[PDB]
């Protein structure tokens, strides 16, 4: 993914 | 000139959003600092067009700096996740700091020559694109329209992709 989240 | 990217959105030769490796050091960034102030971020309520906020990933569940494209019924709006290209609809939306609305989107709009597409007319482009969004593309942007989207030629290792319209 990218950047999307955690 | 090639730089390395990621085709996160595809509509088309003629309209697709892109995210240069280039970027993704202030994008991440970016992220970091909206999934801390998440929590205590206002609620937003001047819901118009065009309007810059953070809303909701249906999806990811996370916010994401967003731009209202379209005002539906019920507190639910189309939004444009500027940091990805993607669109979206939700109720929720919360302020996004101003320090925080600086940067510039993370995710580029782009386009081919249009007077170079189809020869064949491939609409399994799309196709081909999607399969691949776990991989790494690359462009070499030939300018950049007063809309800001770049118009460019699409590789994938080594090979451009306009290929994938004719024989």
């Amino acid at each position: 993914a990218r950047g999307r989240g955690r | 000139e090639l730089h390395n990217c990621v085709v996160v959105q595809f509509d088309g030769p003629m309209s697709f959003y892109v995210q240069m490796e280039s970027d993704v050091p202030a994008l991440e960034q970016m992220t970091d600092k909206l999934l801390d102030a998440e929590q205590d971020l206002p609620a937003f309520s001047d819901l118009k067009e065009g309007a810059l906020c953070v809303a909701q990933f249906p999806e990811d569940e996370v916010f994401y700096r967003a731009q209202i494209r379209k005002v539906l019924d019920d507190g639910k709006c189309e939004v444009h996740f500027i940091d990805f290209g993607n669109n979206a609809v939700t109720q929720q939306f919360r302020q996004l700091p101003e320090e925080l609305a600086k940067p510039a989107r993370y995710s580029r709009h782009c386009e081919l020559d249009a007077s170079t597409i189809s020869k064949c007319d491939a609409a399994l482009l799309q196709s081909f694109i999607d399969t691949r969004f776990s991989e790494t593309f690359q462009v070499e942007i030939l300018a950049t329209k007063g809309t800001g989207t770049h118009v460019v030629r699409l590789f994938y290792q080594s090979k451009n992709i306009s290929e994938k319209l004719q024989e």
